[PDB]
């Protein structure tokens, strides 16, 4: 349901299969390279319930860009391109043995996704950099754009993530805002107290 | 402003509104000139060639195998997985592969482990087309390719950023040789599948389609003995005499 939605929730404990399939995926998840996820942790994530047939976008740095890779294949996704951010000022200049211009996005694909709009951007995004750790718009009119109106989930998401068509999880979202019918019906029969623990 | 809706509306790449695409970086340079042994080079095809024949060990490897898609002999990830590397580095060494854009940018990363590496950098050669505004898994436009560092033992950027050489051409940017060089690694530095026109002072090339050769296993570890072994490249010369 086309208004933003989210959950507050240790994504951890919550059973994510209430919340049906997506189209597309999107983690910026808390590697452990505060909150952090172990390794285990994130392997564990039960990922491959939310999608059939789609696209997961997983933002990686250091050696999570092998670790996220590693996720990304135990999932069951394939990696099949690499967004980077060139992160800029406001004036459109850019920013252990080198310094570092830009975060990387990996792309991997589940099943065989149909009606997708592949091609339409490219794969380096020029945004200015804001808040720490705030990921770039531009992402979502990407993927708006890859698969409109379609169903999107993003995991470790904040409250400035929440976006139309996006269901948000994360830890700092303000407590629980659901309109899907669907989802607000498996929700209540699996969390019939409203409690999310365990 | 979005360049990404800028780029699907003109074609325009984001990454050609970057502007601007110490001072004392340039005695640096100076330094490396000065250390740098002459250029040493040969013809070999790579997949015959018995690697070990290439010693002393190097300091740095520059891998550059001419990948598939750099058009519109080619040496797949098979092929290139199986070179015997880690015979050649030296035990604290360092290697740049260029890996493209596509499935390299993982059987890359298995490589480097396969020779006893970690990745320490992923360097980003991001192409402007701001002179002119497809493989089927693409989910995006490819608009760079990857060179993947590697440490094993014991004032540069991560991006360089340059126009899209015209079709056919797999030159890789001259800059990737800036940043490899200012590290100061070592002297002994080898570039596997470079061509005539990558011959460079400070480098042994070696690759199929070299018209000469120059290389004399002797003469090229004359460079480094004593008083000589250890530089970094970045040091005066040692006098003699
Ligand atoms: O701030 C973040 N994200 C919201 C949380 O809410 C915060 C708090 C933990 N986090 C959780 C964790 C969790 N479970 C485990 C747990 C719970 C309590 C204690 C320990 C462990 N469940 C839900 N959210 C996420 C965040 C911060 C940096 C990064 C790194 N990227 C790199 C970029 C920068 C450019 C774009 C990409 C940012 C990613 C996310």
């Amino acid at each position: 349901l086309f208004p933003p939605q989210w959950i507050c929730c240790d994504i951890r404990y919550l059973d994510v299969s209430i919340l049906g399939k997506f189209a597309v995926v999107m983690a910026d998840p808390p590697w452990d390279i505060y909150g952090t996820l172990t390794d285990d942790e994130m392997r564990r994530l039960n990922i491959p319930v939310l999608q059939d047939d789609g696209f997961l976008f997983l933002w990686v740095t250091g050696r999570a860009m092998e670790l996220g890779r590693e996720c990304l294949n135990l999932w069951g996704y394939e990696r099949v391109d690499e967004i980077i951010w060139v992160k800029t000022n406001q004036l459109q200049r850019i920013i252990h043995w080198l310094n570092h211009g830009k975060e990387h996005c990996l792309v991997g694909v589940k099943g065989n996704p149909q009606g997708f709009n592949q091609g339409l951007d490219c794969d380096v995004i020029v945004a200015e950099v804001r808040s720490t750790s705030h990921k770039p718009d531009e992402i979502y009119g990407m993927i708006e754009r890859l698969s409109p109106g379609t169903r999107k989930i993003e995991l470790f998401g904040r409250p400035h993530n929440v976006q139309p068509n996006w269901i948000t999880l994360g830890n700092q979202l303000d407590g629980i805002h659901l309109l899907d019918p669907d989802v607000v019906a498996r929700f209540k029969q699996r969390y019939p107290d409203g409690i999310i623990s365990k | 402003n979005d360049y990404c809706q800028h780029f699907v509306d003109t074609g325009h790449r984001p990454q050609n509104f970057i502007r601007d695409v110490r001072e004392l970086i340039r005695l640096k340079d100076e330094l490396i000139a000065k250390s740098n042994t002459p250029p040493m080079y040969l013809q070999a095809d790579i997949e015959a060639f018995d690697i070990r024949e290439l010693t002393p060990k190097f300091d740095v490897i520059l891998l550059e195998p001419p990948l598939e898609e750099y058009y519109r002999k080619c040496w797949t990830w098979d092929d290139i997985m199986k070179l015997e590397i880690d015979e050649i580095a030296a035990p604290r060494s360092f290697i740049f592969l260029w890996c493209g854009s596509g499935e390299g940018l993982d059987l890359g990363r298995v490589c480097l482990r396969k020779w006893g590496y970690r990745r320490c950098e992923d360097i980003c050669w991001i192409k402007t087309n701001k002179n002119n505004p497809l493989d089927p898994k693409a989910v995006f436009q490819r608009t760079k390719e990857h060179c993947l560092m590697g440490i094993k033992g014991t004032v540069d950027i991560d991006l360089i950023i340059t126009e899209e050489p015209e079709i056919g051409n797999i030159e890789k940017p001259v800059e990737i040789f800036h940043i490899i060089e200012h590290f100061c690694l070592g002297r002994r530095r080898l570039h596997l599948f470079g061509r005539d026109s990558t011959i460079r002072p400070g480098w042994l090339t070696v690759g199929p389609t070299l018209t000469n050769s120059n290389y004399n296993a002797e003469t090229y570890a004359s460079y480094f003995s004593a008083p000589n072994s250890y530089l970094t490249g970045c040091t005066e010369e040692i006098e003699r005499l």
